[PDB]
RNA sequence: GUUGGAGAGUUUGAUCCUGGCUCAGGGUGAACGCUGGCGGCGUGCCUAAGACAUGCAAGUCGUGCGGGCCGCGGGGUUUUACUCCGUGGUCAGCGGCGGACGGGUGAGUAACGCGUGGGUGACCUACCCGGAAGAGGGGGACAACCCGGGGAAACUCGGGCUAAUCCCCCAUGUGGACCCGCCCCUUGGGGUGUGUCCAAAGGGCUUUGCCCGCUUCCGGAUGGGCCCGCGUCCCAUCAGCUAGUUGGUGGGGUAAUGGCCCACCAAGGCGACGACGGGUAGCCGGUCUGAGAGGAUGGCCGGCCACAGGGGCACUGAGACACGGGCCCCACUCCUACGGGAGGCAGCAGUUAGGAAUCUUCCGCAAUGGGCGCAAGCCUGACGGAGCGACGCCGCUUGGAGGAAGAAGCCCUUCGGGGUGUAAACUCCUGAACCCGGGACGAAACCCCCGACGAGGGGACUGACGGUACCGGGGUAAUAGCGCCGGCCAACUCCGUGCCAGCAGCCGCGGUAAUACGGAGGGCGCGAGCGUUACCCGGAUUCACUGGGCGUAAAGGGCGUGUAGGCGGCCUGGGGCGUCCCAUGUG
């Protein structure tokens, strides 16, 4: 399935902090906040030399857990950005974006990537105005991520659509906060998405 | 045993004894046209082998010989008929000859 | 387009059949350079006009034999023993290479 | 003879057929002599249903026999429609 | 958008080069282990072309025709016997069309078998389409049925009746075939002149005309035989093979050319540019790998081939030399009265065998496809679906939001303390499963009336998946498992053990401080899968066209001569074979 157990503790292992705790995640508590050294026994010993190899890891693995899917299709992502007219850093990230479970945490009606997905599984969500249960989704530009009205009445969606009033989207994206709706604009660009990888080095881990 | 299938095999026997009686009275009265052109008899000859010809193309209306493979044996004859009456007597009938 | 051939009769020996060389070049397959192979035809010629070292095209036809299949079209040059001697010099080459033997 | 029929190309409760030349005694799908037109039976789209009169008009002038269903869509594609006075 | 190319480990006290073995990457028709919740779509005898029980897998037309039987209804007699017409249940037969298509498996073949492209003036073609014409007259058979004989059986023998679109003679012959003649074309192609020969069959109904048929002829299309050009694995530790062998004239045979086959005559044919023998394998579209060039491969789907227990053979027909047709021998199994006969799944499904491994004796002919029929219809283990198998790819759940300066227990500790770890406990939220109801598309045809039998229009029938998918409502917090952690290779410590026990792909670790073995805690990678074994490619510029080398590293023949073959100087011109270019047909 998908990785489910003790997430704040990659808020640590790549060394910066993942937002996939969520709410809690800008708290003093995000296990990072704390803690900075990465998990067992040894996590506070002194850190040799990563491989080149380590390095061209490392910075995969950060991209493939803080965007909450599973490697056996981030691989046929990837493989579908290469396979595709234009630079491959770029297309890669461009279909995370168009993905679901990362279409609404964006979109705001969400804490965390986590929690947003639960909300797509569980028949919450309109697109074209209708129902999908499928994080695996392709968002097109000019797509319609809205909720369907049934679930509208609850709490997490509200005190979720409640703040941001103090927010703001991200400039590919529209959200109509009281008709409880969100419009797809186009892709993003690497302009926008600040992550904290280093996309390359992703690519010359997919290149071995 | 499959009743569909006997059936196609007696028929094949009853054809098989038409088909055989067929050719072998064409072989059989052929070669007594074959024989009568030895001996330049143009008067006979010329006759048999006109009741050769026919009990030809009545076996290519059937399906014994081909209109292609009953041609065939209609030029075995007719011409070979037309030149051992070389070696002899001029035709007298002019039967299934054409001058 | 009955396929149309030219090469060197090569063998009299016969009927009214007669042998002839064809010849083609082309690159390697793989390797590339250009090479020329060659192979023999057993032409029909009738009449029997066409001798022991012409210069001839043949074409594509109603077989007439086990091993013949092209009629003889027609006579580009006569005398060209140059290539008979040469293709006389590989036949008898195979007299030397054997297990048999080969004297001095 | 020749004929003119359906011949499957789509998957299970997925159905997309053909339409095709093709002689009788053939495979049901298999090397047809010539393409012309699809026929979307589960229809889900604008287009479930494309032929081009010329060459059935050309293709039974020919004489090559339909199937029923086969016969049906030509009807409904103009195929067999006539007019003036 | 030149879209595309990562290397390390190991010879030595060390260093540079050669060079092999090795690992990392992707790949399957997979199996094996620990583990295994689901659905969609694929897919599943790779081994014995070993042997198969039971059922089904090709038949259909009563509008080609005559009866059996078992009834049912109506007629000639006042009543019986018996006989007359139709009709229903039905069963073989006579006849037509089909059984050669569909499906299966690659045993066989190194071959015109397959791929590519051409010849066929050397050819056939059923049902379908168009065009030209014609069905007049006479005769007889074989079944079914009846009566009789052989036989354990298989079934086989005998004489008699009879019809028809079944068989035959006569005529007309628009046309066609053959012989000979001329005239174009030029391998047997097209015309024309005389002689010669051949046609047919009737059933049905909306009966004085429409329908399914019938016969001879040119043509369309379709499919197909046959022939050639190039392509088509290895070993020369196989170098010489060939007597129907190569060619000639006559002949037979076929739809057709031809040693194909026969007779007779000349002595040829082939081969190092691999003849011959031996080994192996169906070939291809494509499939996997790879930067490319190549290397590997041809299950499924599709195009061509070849077989139907082994082998040879012909009949029927347009077609085969025929899987569920036929004749003969052999092996094997089986019935037997010891004369004799039966039998063929590599068609679906299963059994047995073998083997590391490969499934249901399922539903339905609704769809689509094929056969037959005027039609309703009929057969359809093709096929459409379901079942079983994580075998494979993809989609999905096992929660999520909050939560301690941070519980217990478990491990390390330099005894201060560090780690599992906001993970758990509880707080709140959502609601796979399940429950209730509704509930498909996939299916409009053939058919029927209108209308002309046409174009067009109207009505009717029908769902194996399935009470599935999907929509409305309800609702529980609700599977985690494998490999690894010295280097290459992401991950570090305590004990136990002491060259023992053991790991291992490579070098290697273990002889009381083991980051290597077995456990724990902790860690990395993956997740309904994670590993191991086998095979394909990459790595491997370690077969080197791209892209290599020989002084010592594996390697220059011990030296010449010279044949095949490979290669070649300067000046101009003709050819255009190569090579370039454009249009076109094919792929
Ligand atoms: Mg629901
Ligand atoms: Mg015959
Ligand atoms: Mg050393
Ligand atoms: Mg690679
Ligand atoms: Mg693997
Ligand atoms: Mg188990
Ligand atoms: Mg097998
Ligand atoms: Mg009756
Ligand atoms: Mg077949
Ligand atoms: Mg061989
Ligand atoms: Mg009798
Ligand atoms: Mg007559
Ligand atoms: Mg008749
Ligand atoms: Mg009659
Ligand atoms: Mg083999
Ligand atoms: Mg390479
Ligand atoms: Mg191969
Ligand atoms: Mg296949
Ligand atoms: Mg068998
Ligand atoms: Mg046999
Ligand atoms: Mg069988
Ligand atoms: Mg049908
Ligand atoms: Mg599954
Ligand atoms: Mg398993
Ligand atoms: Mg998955
Ligand atoms: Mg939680
Ligand atoms: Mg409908
Ligand atoms: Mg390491
Ligand atoms: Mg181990
Ligand atoms: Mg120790
Ligand atoms: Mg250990
Ligand atoms: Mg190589
Ligand atoms: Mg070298
Ligand atoms: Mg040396
Ligand atoms: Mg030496
Ligand atoms: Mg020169
Ligand atoms: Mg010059
Ligand atoms: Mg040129
Ligand atoms: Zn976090």
């Amino acid at each position: 399935g998908r990785y489910i157990g003790p997430v704040c503790r990659l808020c640590r292992r790549e060394g910066v902090k993942l937002y996939l705790k969520g709410e809690r995640c800008y708290s003093p508590k995000c296990a990072m906040e704390r803690r900075p050294y990465p998990p067992g026994q040894h996590g506070q010993k002194r850190a040799r030399r990563p491989s080149d190899y380590a390095v061209r890891l490392r910075e995969k693995q950060k991209l493939r857990r803080i965007y909450g899917i599973s490697e056996r299709q981030f691989r046929n992502l990837f493989e579908e950005a290469s396979k595709k007219k234009g630079v491959t850093g770029s297309v890669f990230l461009g279909l995370l974006e168009s993905r679901l479970d990362n279409v609404v945490y964006r979109l705001g009606f969400a804490v965390s990537r986590r929690q947003a997905r639960q909300l797509v599984r569980h028949g919450h969500i309109t697109v074209n105005g209708r129902r999908v249960d499928l994080p695996s989704y392709r968002v097109r530009p000019g797509d319609e991520i809205a909720v369907a009205e049934k679930s509208r009445n609850l709490e997490l969606i509200r005190q979720n659509l409640e703040a941001m009033k103090g927010r703001k989207v991200g400039p590919w994206l529209s959200l109509d906060v009281e008709g409880m709706k969100g419009k797809f604009l186009r892709l993003p660009d690497r302009e926008d998405l600040a992550l904290p990888v280093n996309e390359q080095l992703v690519i010359e881990f997919y290149s071995r | 045993r499959n009743l569909s299938a006997l059936k196609r095999h007696r028929q094949s026997l009853k054809r098989r004894l038409r088909n055989k009686a067929k050719k072998s009275a064409i072989k059989t009265l052929s070669k007594k046209a074959i024989q009568l052109a030895q001996e330049g008899k143009a008067e006979e000859a010329l006759k048999i082998m006109r009741k050769a010809e026919s009990l030809i193309d009545k076996a290519a209306k059937g399906s014994t010989l081909h209109k292609n493979a009953a041609a065939r044996r209609k030029s075995r004859l007719m011409r070979k008929v037309r030149q051992l009456l070389e070696a002899a007597g001029a035709p007298l009938i002019g039967g299934g000859l054409s001058a | 387009p009955k396929k149309v051939l030219t090469g060197v009769v090569v063998s009299d020996k016969m009927q009214k059949t007669v042998t002839v060389l064809v010849e083609r070049q082309f690159p390697h397959p793989l390797y590339g350079k250009v090479i020329k192979r060659s192979k023999k035809y057993l032409a029909h010629d009738p009449e029997e006009k066409y001798k022991l070292g012409d210069v001839v095209e043949i074409i594509e036809s109603r077989p007439i034999s086990k091993r013949k299949r092209f009629r003889v079209l027609r006579l580009v040059e006569s005398g060209r023993m140059d290539l008979v001697e040469k293709y006389l010099i590989r036949r008898q080459n195979y007299e030397s290479l054997s297990k048999r033997g080969g004297k001095a | 003879m020749v004929k003119i029929r359906l011949a499957r190309f789509g998957s299970k409760h997925n159905p997309h057929y053909r339409i095709v030349v093709t002689d009788a005694r053939r495979k049901r799908d298999g090397k047809y002599i010539e393409k012309i037109g699809y026929y979307d039976p589960r229809k889900t789209t604008p287009d479930w249903l494309k032929v081009d009169v010329e060459r059935a008009r050309y293709w039974l002038s020919v004489g090559a026999q339909p199937t029923d269903t086969a016969r049906r869509l030509l009807r409904q594609a103009g195929v067999f429609r006539q007019e003036a006075r």
